[PDB]
């Protein structure tokens, strides 16, 4: 058996093409953190207890604060995260509605 | 119920004979450790400041209401 | 002499003193369907009901074709005679001891026993004989030429039940002189 | 919950001991562990689980005991509830999930009385009282009974075939109602799994066709044999002995001394068989079903005689074909005299013996039995995971029907047997008094777990239904003789409102609730009696 290669120009990467990592795999990775602050919106929304990189506890209703205290990988997820950080500096409120 | 369970009293036979006797015997009836039974704690001289009991309850709830608010624990490596 | 047998299922509630004997094994049912024999007389067997060999190293050597068909002839016969001598003493229940020795009770002998409506219970430990002998007013039987109506039991009913899906063997009502007296108690319980 | 320290006085090997409070708790925690897995799976609004073998191979089910069977349980007081879960599935067939969740709350609550101050002997006496009163109440709230089509359909919902409940309702009822049999000179019971269930992946779920005979999962051994025989009065030979060539009986050896006997003795090894084959063909046998083997030698005899003849078929199957067609199982045929004869009256009369092709698999159907009705169910559907469960869902539903037919009593289920017991026992609590009161009181409210989780599983609010249900059951104790006119009971979960479960058709069998609690108690009793555990490490 055994499979050949496609192309070796680089040092060891990964490419997410055909909009796949965008049209499906990105939407659903966003949905994971969409369902997160979906239950934090408004007065009936629930707080989330987040233990950071140094063991310090942080509990917040805020989307932007709750997202700032997480370590994130997925690039397309990171996009809406900086967007929640945008409306944090530029209005204070609405951070949960950005998301 | 705990002061009883600690001292080894009958926890249910004291609370049961206390709840009944608190609706007819007024506020100051509590556990008198010296006879293993119910009694007025003014004359028993069991005294404690105002702040203790109000700050106790105001905190005990702050905790209880904070924990129920939590729906997700995320912990990083 | 007090017999306490276990079977899982139910509740401690379901425990009962049996008015006779409880047994460990079950009706063979491989051939036929005898299980609940009424107005019964119990025989108790030490011996093997097989096509048996003597205690010495023996082997049927075959010379002719005409020796063959006649070997099965006596084989079929030998097993039938034992089953006939049983029906002839007039018992409808068989109890047979441990066959770890050699033979057991043959599958060919078992169909004879079935169509002849004698209900069979095989594999019964040697310890169990002393108790079963007294408990079932039945003298133990070693050789066929010593199987007699004389040494049979005369119990009222023998019927294997179905408890939890798992059977037990009942002997209720025992007629004769109980010079030796024996009890049997069935214990049930929800958890092992 | 700090890991305890081994005593400095006692000396036990490959074994440590936890005492008093540490054990009591560990038992309740492990009991909840087992119970809480399968709470999600309770009620019509309940769901199913996916259980990975580890190889990826899996099974999907609701049937509680099979879920519990599958979970690797490590704690004694977990495996006890699992041992009960199955003790259910061998004494009722359904209710396996319920009985486990009851036992758990009985322990849990019992403990929270000890974790207060109340002694365990008091509570265990207080559980004895309630149960003596609950079963007495159940029998006075049972209804002795069309009705079978409900009892089937109640065990349909909560499981996969509940969406097609009406079909798999009249399947179950007729299938069983056609294997009636007497034993022990009058016992009229419906055989515990006589309806042979087969499952083949094809067609639709609705197209699962009941057999008006019996389903054998075997084929006509030789391909030249007729794969069908039809018309009235067909003769079937139910065999048990193999049709092959024998090694010299048993203790028999061969010493050839006269060469001419080589072929003489060798040829006669064919005869005995061919002679027994002939005594079968010549008996008027058209179809042969043999538990043990058929030789190629004895097939060529059936082939040319147009006898559709099967080999190596389950004796479990053949006896239920013996009892149904008229046939008698032939272990071996020897007469009054030594001679080996085979009378024609040995065979079973039927309608047809047709080998029917189902989704890439042929199997023989014995159609239209003469000696007594016989029924078999051939399931159809999506894949093997699909079929597996709807067979287990049938075994549960055929079961509840059996116990209805075995015992002339049904209970209005839908959690109203439970809900009614809550307030009856709670009011009975005053009749005794003292500390024994809180015990029955905790028991009465420990029965809340059934009606509670049923409505939790709907995702929406529970307490709305739960407490408003209690009031309706509290409307039967203040209800006068004539004024009955106030008495009603039950619960609906799809629409989510309190309904009359006798008129609605929600019906669980009588025993299904007695042998349900009876067991559930002798579970938590044993666990509550535990105050010290001593665990000793392997050989
Ligand atoms: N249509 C229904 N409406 C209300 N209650 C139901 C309905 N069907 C079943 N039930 C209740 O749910 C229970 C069925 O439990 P189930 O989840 O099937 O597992 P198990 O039968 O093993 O306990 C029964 O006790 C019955 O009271
Ligand atoms: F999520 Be916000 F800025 F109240
Ligand atoms: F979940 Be069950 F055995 F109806
Ligand atoms: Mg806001
Ligand atoms: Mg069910």
């Amino acid at each position: 058996p055994q499979n050949p290669n496609a192309g070796l120009f680089k040092q060891g990467y990964n490419s997410y093409s055909n909009a796949d990592g965008q049209i499906i795999k990105s939407i659903a990775a966003i949905r994971e953190l969409h369902q997160m602050c979906l239950t934090s919106m408004g007065p009936c929304g629930r707080n989330k207890i987040i233990v950071n990189h140094l063991g310090k506890i942080i509990i917040t209703n805020d989307a932007a604060t709750m997202l700032r205290e997480l370590d994130i990988v997925h690039p397309a997820v990171k996009v809406l995260v900086m967007a929640t950080e945008q409306q944090k500096i530029d209005m204070g409120d609405g951070t949960n509605l950005v998301m | 119920r705990q002061l009883c369970e600690n001292a080894g009293f009958d926890a249910i036979e004291i609370l049961n004979k206390l709840r009944l006797a608190h609706s007819k015997g007024e506020k100051w009836y509590g556990v008198v450790f010296e006879t293993e039974n119910i009694g007025d704690n003014f004359a028993k001289f069991v005294w404690e400041p105002a702040l203790v009991k109000i700050n106790a309850l105001n905190s005990a709830t702050e905790a209880t209401n904070l924990i129920l608010s939590v729906d997700e624990t995320i912990t990083n490596k | 002499d007090i017999r306490l047998v276990k079977k899982v299922g139910g509740t401690i509630d379901d425990t009962e003193m049996i008015d006779g004997v409880v047994l460990t094994q079950t009706a063979i049912k491989s051939a036929g369907g005898p299980t609940r024999k009424e107005k019964a007389k119990i025989g108790l067997i030490q011996f093997q009901i097989s096509p048996p060999k003597p205690d010495t190293e023996n082997n049927i050597i075959v010379n002719d074709y005409r020796q063959m068909d006649k070997i099965l002839k006596e084989e079929r016969a030998y097993l039938l005679n034992i089953c006939k001598k049983i029906k002839k003493a007039k018992c409808n229940v068989l109890l047979i001891q441990k066959s770890i020795l050699r033979d057991a009770v043959n599958d060919l002998a078992l169909h004879f026993l079935s169509k002849l409506n004698i209900m069979v219970v095989k594999d019964i430990e040697r310890e169990e004989i002393e108790f079963l002998s007294k408990g079932l007013g039945c003298k133990p039987i070693a050789d066929i030429e010593l199987f007699t109506e004389d040494r049979l039991d005369s119990a009222d009913l023998v019927e294997e039940i179905d408890s939890d899906g798992s059977k037990i063997v009942r002997v209720t009502g025992i007629r004769n002189n109980n010079a030796r007296p024996t009890v049997s108690v069935v214990i049930r319980g929800a958890n092992n | 919950q700090l890991f305890n320290n081994s005593r400095s006085d006692t000396l036990f090997l490959g074994g440590e001991k936890i005492s008093g409070d540490d054990i009591r708790n560990q038992n309740v925690l492990a009991t909840m562990a087992v119970a809480n897995v399968v709470k999600s799976s309770l009620g019509p609004v309940g769901l199913d689980k996916m259980l990975v073998d580890d190889i990826g191979d899996f099974t999907v089910t609701n049937d509680g005991a099979t879920i519990l069977s599958l979970l690797d349980v490590q704690h004694p007081a977990g495996k006890i509830l699992v041992e009960l879960a199955q003790q259910q599935d061998r004494e009722i067939g359904d209710g396996t999930t319920s009985v486990v969740i009851i036992a758990s709350e009985l322990l849990k609550r019992a403990n929270e009385l000890v974790k207060n101050k109340i002694h365990p002997t008091t509570i265990i006496t207080g559980f004895r009282v309630a149960l003596r009163e609950a079963i007495r109440f159940i029998n006075e709230v049972l209804s002795t009974s069309e009705t079978l089509i409900n009892i089937a359909k109640t065990s349909m919902s909560s499981k996969i075939i509940g969406a097609d409940s009406d079909f798999f309702s009249n399947m179950v009822v007729d299938a069983l109602l056609a294997v009636k049999t007497q034993n022990s000179k009058g016992e009229i019971k419906y055989p515990v799994k006589a309806v042979n269930v087969l499952k083949a992946h094809g067609k639709s779920a609705t197209e699962s066709l009941l057999v008006p005979g019996y389903a054998l999962n075997c084929t006509v051994a030789s391909q030249a044999m007729p794969k069908r025989i039809a018309g009235g009065n067909v003769k079937i030979a139910c065999l048990d002995l193999n049709l092959q060539k024998a090694r010299m009986a048993m203790g028999v050896q061969i010493n050839i001394d006269d060469p001419e006997q080589l072929e003489q003795i060798r040829k006669r090894e064919a005869g005995i068989v061919l002679e027994r084959v002939k005594k079968i063909i010549d008996a008027g046998a058209q179809v042969v079903l043999t538990t043990k083997g058929i030789d190629d030698l004895c097939l060529k005899e059936f082939v040319e005689a147009k006898i559709m003849g099967v080999r190596r078929c389950k004796k479990e199957d053949l006896r239920r074909i013996a009892r149904a067609t008229g046939a008698t199982l032939v272990s071996s045929m020897s007469n009054l005299e030594g001679e080996e004869t085979f009378e024609s009256s040995y065979l079973g009369l039927c309608d047809e013996v047709v080998q029917a092709k189902f989704s890439d698999d042929e199997c023989i159907l014995i159609k239209g039995t003469s000696k007594h009705s016989s029924s078999s169910i051939i399931l159809r559907g999506a894949n093997d995971y699909s079929l597996d469960e709807m067979e287990r869902s049938l075994h549960d539903s055929l079961s509840v029907v059996k116990r209805t037919l075995e015992s002339g009593n049904v209970v209005p289920g839908g959690g109203c047997v439970e809900a009614a017991l809550n307030i009856y026992l709670d009011n009975f609590a005053t009749t005794v008094g003292s500390r024994e009161q809180l015990a029955i009181a905790e028991f009465a409210a420990a029965l809340l777990i059934i009606p509670k989780t049923l409505a939790v599983n709907a995702a929406k609010d529970s307490s709305e239904l739960v407490a408003k249900l209690r009031s309706y059951h509290a409307a039967s104790q203040m209800a006068k003789p004539e004024d009955r006119s106030y008495r009603n009971y039950g619960l609906d979960l799809i629409r989510g409102k309190i309904v009359d479960e006798i008129h609605a058709g929600v019906l669980e069998p009588t025993i299904s609730k007695v042998k349900s609690l009876k067991s559930a108690l002798e579970a938590c009793v044993a666990i509550l009696r535990i105050d010290t555990m001593i665990t000793v490490d392997p050989e």
